[PDB]
């Protein structure tokens, strides 16, 4: 009990709604280690909403690959979660998403992104508390980002993302 | 507009 | 005192600042039956705002009824709050409202709205925690609701409150 | 244990990410005399942002004056916190911000204005929790306020801050 | 702007 609010207290501290996510990732050292070793492969970032009332999603990251990214790239995924609306939602789910790692110096920063294939179960109203993920298995090489450059700053590291509202 | 009864 | 504390975070979680508002309706049947039998005539909903620092508001609902809607109609009705910053709010309250019972089709939504009587005891500044209930008695008949269309789907229905801020 | 949650809540509870802040002091007189008597000479208020991710800021006030206006003025400042986003934001903190006390009569209210320094400590990246606060030492006559007019009402004040966003 | 004097 005492954790579950607490849970929901620090998730409702990170949510946004208006699309616009900045995730910052912390003790960046240590989780890239616990990937790399394989004991924690993926972590999920905390929801975010299209509008007050609107989609619910999160984000998804391999600090040290997944699928054809493994152990060369940050693959970075989007996902979208059940939200408390979906009742009044369009499904399936079709909103372009922007995905970047942000350069602390500001200058090139990582960036992608994707329209969602409709007719993939990632987009379709979530039966379950998060639908498969589905993004950039190739975000970004670990020898870019990791490394040195100016994406890790103070062991953190910042990843952006920004759904479009265009329809909406 | 009207009250409601038992408020 | 941990109820205390999810009270405030169950408020603050559904709490808008932009005078519209979203309320879900979960265990229709339940809630709607408990109406019924006269256990449980009315349901408060949480708080909402006209803004971050406007009035504070809240809606009253009666499954089964209250007045003239007794027994027959869905009853709907505002209500003004005691809110934090009401010395800086201008009294008593004078923006129109509109409520709605939403089609989850999103094709007939049931639709009323009212200008505030700037005379009545419901609109002037709060002396107690919250003023006396006003709206619709007459708001949508028990028939047209509760009994099937597509206004209560998966055992829950969707309220919406629009303040208007013209002079905000 | 709660009440380290609880006090997260409350910050939560009182931010705003729009650059604007209403900051209602209650028990007015009694704070107001443990700074005549030199116990508390000053408060510190919640926290509010520019915008959902950018600089953290509060005031911070002596209900009986600070340097200058040490006994015969409200001395009220602007504090420059580390925010969790600064390693993303130009530096110094270069935005114009307004300061009110105000009128519950919603007629005169006290007002004030400055630029930041951009050579000053205050306004240079947070290194510590709060950076030395800057602002209006001589901001309102002890006389002006306190005393009677339409700043103190039901024992409690409220100062306005507005920090401008262009640029940003 | 001017900086407070004991903070």
């Amino acid at each position: 009990a005492m954790a579950d609010l607490e849970q929901k207290v620090l998730e409702m501290e990170a949510s946004t709604y208006d699309g616009v996510f900045i995730w910052k990732i912390s003790d960046f050292p240590r989780k890239r280690q616990e990937a790399v070793a394989g004991r924690i492969p993926a972590i999920f970032s905390p929801a975010f909403y299209t509008s007050r009332y609107g989609y619910k999603m999160c984000l998804r990251i391999y600090l040290n690959g997944d699928g054809t990214g493994r152990g060369t790239h940050l693959s970075l995924f989007f996902v979208v979660m059940k939200g408390p609306n979906d009742a009044l939602l369009r499904w399936p789910f079709n909103q372009k998403v922007t995905l970047m790692l942000l350069d602390q110096n500001n200058r090139e920063h990582v960036i992608d992104a994707f329209r969602p294939d409709v007719t993939s179960s990632s987009f379709q109203r979530p039966v379950n508390d998060m639908n498969i993920a589905s993004g950039c298995p190739l975000f970004c090489p670990v020898s870019k980002m990791e490394a040195k450059n100016s994406y890790v700053r103070d062991d953190a590291i910042f990843i952006k993302a920004i759904v479009d509202l265009t329809g909406l | 507009p009207q009250q409601a009864t038992d408020d």
